[PDB]
């Protein structure tokens, strides 16, 4: 805990071209405008994460409500490629998991991952998520298109 | 760089540096102000061939009802120059000079919610505490933080 | 009968007659002899006829019945010793003064004003002893400041150089914080104490992540030894960077972030731009740009190689990109703005200071009115480049209105720097006002305005308001830049262009007893200038073949001074000899062939291979003098030589493969 170099902030207004940046650099898939008008209206549930005082990555959720239940559905998080292995995406999930035990009302947390990133899944898997549904023609042009749907339970 | 008390002559690179990147600018009969009321407070650095790369805008509140408190007006760093130590360097030599010069007992500021460059110097570097936040501040509609640091600390490490 | 003299006198410190002001405060003395105005106004008076032995002893019968008071402030007290203190150091009196100051040191407020004037006394009584634990204990209050290292220089009096590092090496074990010891070392140490003291100070700021780690080092970058210790320095750290995650193979500590690497490229991208290789400058700069695509200052960088180069269309189209990431930083959109204007983009430029000024008013309007002085030069500057003569005169108008409004906002602080006693502050403020037009945003607009009063002579084509139209339809062009130049002869004379610029005003108005006395002036500062040597060799040649229309007595006196200058020659061996002096320095051999061409327009062929010399043992042979050359052969000052100026722009586009002034059509 002390000596913390990475720390993560607030989507602005003012910093929104470094949010659509770090997308098309990090993610094969492309996000349209509204997409980022949303994601100015959701609160602390969007972080931009930094590693000495540059942004290195970001997170993006919003609140879903489907199958009678509360869920959390994490769109975007990574971080870019020289940057990791160095705790950044730690830090960013530790934030989305401690928002879900503060309210309490929260039931599931969700989001699809590829099936050919591999690195990714060993990565949700220590903490706590499980693999519960396998898509296929989710992503439209990218060669893998199948994609795993892993879940973690709060209740 | 050269940190130095800020003369007279450098009044007029200092309303350069506060055009070039501070978005609340003044007159220049302000800076006159600034500089034949409380001259030992405002304080500039510099480079080797003396153009101004930094500056510190500060003045003591009269006010009857309180203690003697100072106030920061301004405060920027070219962003060639930042990142530099340049900024904590020139708030620590102005709040000496309220200390010997006016007895101050605490400094304020305002600065902006969002001025996330501002707020790791003032909170985590020069330790101010948040009082109060006022709504609607600043032209464009944004809440601003008022900060203050109690200059009690500083002052005990002076006399000893 | 006061309020008729105390009004009468504040107008008479602003018109600035010391002997009708001093005559003034005396009557107000013994009229109103118990006011602290009354004396301290009087006082003044003499410090400013620099008369410091009688106003030292109107400060003294002044003190002494003010510690008396018992409405007495302890600061409004300490700030009239600490300006009696100083009327006796500029009067000479280095003696008294210390004794002076040394009796009533503990009743001063501001113990920085007291500390260093008895720090300089100490150095000019020759008390090194005692003036060294001075400066030991200024240092320790501000160890960033550069004056009282230089005291301590002058106060233990080193004699090598291994004993005068001491004084910095003691500074970095007791302030670890300090930047100002670690690198003014790097001023004098030369070859293996200089590479291992550069060492320890680039570790230490790539390791923090300083971006100004080139600004700090670029004044010892003149020298070709210090540049090859950094050059293989610093890639000898970006090689082991990126295969070992340290500095050195060989060094033994805990490996390095991702971040080392970036700051060493950044280096690197900076380093090769000063020297001159854009090439490499832009690859390193490119590869930092593919790791962290959002850090503002690798586009700040990007668009200074490009600007180095020659492009700045394409460097304001980086700039243009940086200021899209953080928009509320003014700095990255105030300089995207100056680049805008650099390319001719007046109201793209317009639209972006838009995004930082007020709401209810236009953008160029608040700035005006926010006396944006920066910004109202470069667009004087820009209307220049396009040939908008009216507008630009109408900025450099501006400018000049923004310096009549700083001199009468003295006005305000006669009687308030009275009422409070802060003596010292408001004579450096008197004084300043003398000499306001000395600041270096004055010299560049009056330039503008003289150099478009030059072409509109050459070629013709609340308060008032200024028309573009009819600033430039002006029927005495050269009468209006006189007027831009009056402040400029009196202020700045330590410029070479002030006098130059009097010759060219006064040659086309044919005054040759001034055009005279403006080329002597020039003469004494650097005698071989290629502008100067354009206008001797214009004005004898105008003393030879123009001998019929002038006065007798003009043209007796004229001929003796050409011959103090130049030897008993003729013109034409007065530019041969200015050849052959400095034949390697490529301005001068441009100066040259336009003179050459100038005297006989017969030798257009010698004056062409003159100007377009460009091997490698040529000195300055940069871009701006490039393109000085190429607008020559362009303009007619050659002569007619279109096949020439274009085996000429076909050359310098394989020496500078990114300017847009020599880009094939
Ligand atoms: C299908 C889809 O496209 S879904 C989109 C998913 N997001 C992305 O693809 C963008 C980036 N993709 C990644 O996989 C990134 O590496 C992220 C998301 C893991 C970023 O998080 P990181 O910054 O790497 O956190 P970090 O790795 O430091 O800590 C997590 C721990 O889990 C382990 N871990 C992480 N990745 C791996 C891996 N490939 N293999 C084995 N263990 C791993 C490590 O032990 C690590 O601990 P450590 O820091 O002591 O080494
Ligand atoms: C007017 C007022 O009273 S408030 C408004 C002040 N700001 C403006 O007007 C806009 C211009 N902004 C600036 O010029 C600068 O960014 C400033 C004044 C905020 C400070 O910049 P610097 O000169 O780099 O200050 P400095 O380096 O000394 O700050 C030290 C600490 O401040 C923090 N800090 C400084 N800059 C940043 C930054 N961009 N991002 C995050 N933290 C920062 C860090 O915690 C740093 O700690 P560290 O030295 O251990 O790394
Ligand atoms: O903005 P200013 O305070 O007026 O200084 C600028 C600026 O220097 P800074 O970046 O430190 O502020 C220029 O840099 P850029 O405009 O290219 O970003 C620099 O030019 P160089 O670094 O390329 O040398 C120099 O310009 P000049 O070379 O004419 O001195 C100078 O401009 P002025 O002092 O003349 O206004």
């Amino acid at each position: 805990m002390k000596g913390s170099r990475i720390e993560l902030g607030d989507v602005t207004p003012h910093n929104i071209k470094q949010l659509k940046r770090l997308n098309q650099v990090i993610f094969p898939v492309s996000y349209n405008d509204k997409f980022y008008k949303d994601v100015l209206e959701v609160g602390e549930l969007a972080k931009l994460a930094y590693f000495n005082d540059i942004a290195v990555g970001a997170v993006c959720c919003r609140v879903d409500h489907s199958q009678n239940q509360k869920r959390l559905y994490i769109m975007t998080l990574g971080c870019l490629a020289p940057y990791r292995r160095l705790g950044i995406g730690t830090k960013m999930l530790n934030h989305v998991l401690n928002i879900c035990e503060k309210d309490g009302t929260f039931d599931n947390i969700y989001l699809h991952v590829q099936i050919s990133n591999e690195s990714a899944i060993d990565f949700y898997r220590k903490f706590g998520f499980e693999i519960i549904e396998t898509k296929k023609n989710y992503y439209k042009r990218i060669e893998p298109a199948d994609a795993h749907v892993l879940q973690k339970n709060l209740k | 760089m050269n940190i130095r008390n800020a003369r007279p002559e450098d009044l007029m690179n200092m309303q350069h540096c506060n055009l070039l990147c501070l978005p609340e600018n003044y007159q220049m009969k302000y800076y006159f102000y600034h500089g034949l009321s409380w001259p030992q407070l405002s304080y500039i650095a510099e480079d080797e061939n003396g153009k101004i790369v930094g500056y510190v805008l500060a003045k003591m509140e009269e006010d009857p009802d309180d203690v003697p408190h100072g106030h920061i007006t301004s405060l920027a760093v070219k962003r060639s120059h930042r990142r530099l130590g340049l900024a904590q360097k020139l708030m620590d030599q102005a709040s000496r000079a309220m200390i010997e010069n006016f007895n101050a007992k605490y400094v304020s500021l305002h600065v902006r919610k969002s001025n996330r460059a501002a707020l790791h110097l003032y909170s985590n570097t020069l330790n101010f505490q948040i009082s109060e936040v006022e709504p609607k501040y600043y032209a464009d509609g944004e809440d601003a933080y008022a900060m203050k640091r109690d200059l009690t600390q500083m002052a005990d490490e002076l006399r000893r | 009968n006061l309020q008729i003299l105390r009004d009468l006198s504040l107008l008479q410190i602003q018109m600035r007659d010391l002997e009708g002001y001093r005559e003034t405060r005396y009557q107000l003395l013994q009229l109103r002899p118990a006011q602290r105005a009354s004396w301290i106004g009087y006082a003044i008076a003499y410090h400013l006829l620099e008369d410091y032995e009688m106003a030292a002893k109107i400060l003294e019968e002044f003190r002494k019945t003010q510690q008396t008071s018992p409405d007495k402030v302890d600061y409004e007290y300490s700030e009239l010793l600490l300006y009696q203190n100083q009327v006796l150091r500029e009067a000479g009196l280095y003696r008294e003064a210390l004794e002076h100051l040394c009796t009533y040191e503990k009743q001063i407020c501001d113990k920085l004003a007291v500390e260093e004037t008895k720090g300089e006394l100490l150095l000019q009584l020759c008390r090194l002893e005692d003036a060294a634990d001075v400066y030991r204990g200024l240092q320790e209050r501000n160890p960033e400041n550069w004056a009282y290292y230089k005291g301590l220089e002058k106060a233990l009096k080193p004699a090598n150089m291994l004993e005068r590092l001491k004084i910095y090496e003691e500074a970095w074990t007791k302030y670890p914080r300090g930047l100002v010891p670690r690198r003014l070392p790097l001023n004098f140490l030369s070859g293996e104490k200089f590479k291992e003291c550069l060492d320890k100070f680039l570790r230490m700021n790539f390791s923090k992540g300083c971006p100004p780690v080139f600004n700090t080092l670029r004044s010892l970058y003149k020298d070709k030894e210090k540049v090859a210790i950094i050059e293989e320095l610093v890639v000898g750290y970006e090689t082991s960077l990126k295969s070992c995650r340290l500095f050195n193979p060989n060094d033994d500590g805990k490996e390095e972030p991702p971040t080392t690497l970036l700051w060493v490229q950044y280096y690197l991208a900076q380093h090769y731009d000063k020297i001159g290789q854009p090439s490499i400058a832009l690859e390193y700069i490119n590869t930092a740009i593919e790791s962290t695509p959002t850090l503002i200052e690798l586009f700040l960088v990007k668009a200074k190689i490009y600007k180095h180069a020659g492009n700045i269309k394409e460097a304001a189209r980086w700039m243009d990109e940086a200021q899209a990431l953080d928009t509320a930083d003014r700095f990255i959109n105030s300089k995207c703005a100056k680049y805008m204007l650099k390319a001719n983009l007046i109201k793209e430029a317009e639209e972006m200071c838009s995004k930082f000024t007020r709401e209810g008013t236009s953008a160029v309007e608040n700035l005006n009115e926010m006396q944006c002085m920066w910004f109202q030069t470069e667009c004087a500057q820009a209307y220049k480049a396009m040939n908008k003569f009216g507008e630009a005169l109408k900025k450099c108008h501006e400018i000049e209105r923004h310096f009549i409004e700083i001199t009468d906002d003295q006005f305000d602080f006669h009687t308030y720097c009275m009422r409070k006693i802060t003596l010292r502050s408001y004579v450096d403020l008197l004084k300043l006002e003398d000499v306001l037009r000395q600041h270096p945003f004055y010299f560049k607009a009056a330039r503008i305005a003289i150099e478009i009063y030059l072409k509109l002579h050459d070629n013709p084509l609340p308060k008032e308001e200024l028309i573009p139209e009819k600033l430039a339809k002006v029927e005495t062009p050269l009468e209006e830049a006189i007027k831009f130049l009056t402040p400029l002869k009196n202020l700045v004379k330590n410029k070479i262009e002030t006098h130059l610029f009097a010759f060219e005003i006064y040659f086309r108005k044919e005054k040759f007893l001034l055009m005279l006395q403006s080329v002597k002036r020039a003469f004494a500062i650097d005698s071989s200038h290629p502008w100067l040597h354009e206008c001797m060799i214009r004005l004898f040649n105008t003393a030879v073949c123009e001998s019929k229309d002038l006065s007798d007595t003009v043209r007796t006196v004229l001929k003796q001074e050409m011959n103090r200058l130049f030897g008993a020659t003729n013109p034409k061996n007065f530019n041969e000899t200015f050849l052959k002096r400095n034949s390697d320095s490529l301005p001068h051999r441009l100066s040259a062939a336009k003179m050459v061409y100038y005297l006989d327009p017969s030798s257009q062929k010698r004056a062409i291979e003159l100007a377009t010399t460009l091997d490698e043992s040529l000195t300055n042979r940069n871009l701006q003098t490039c393109m000085e050359v190429l607008e020559a052969l362009y303009d007619g000052s050659l002569g007619d030589c279109k096949e020439a100026a274009e085996i000429y722009r076909a050359n310098c586009h394989k020496l500078f493969p990114y300017a847009l002034a020599f880009m094939p059509p």
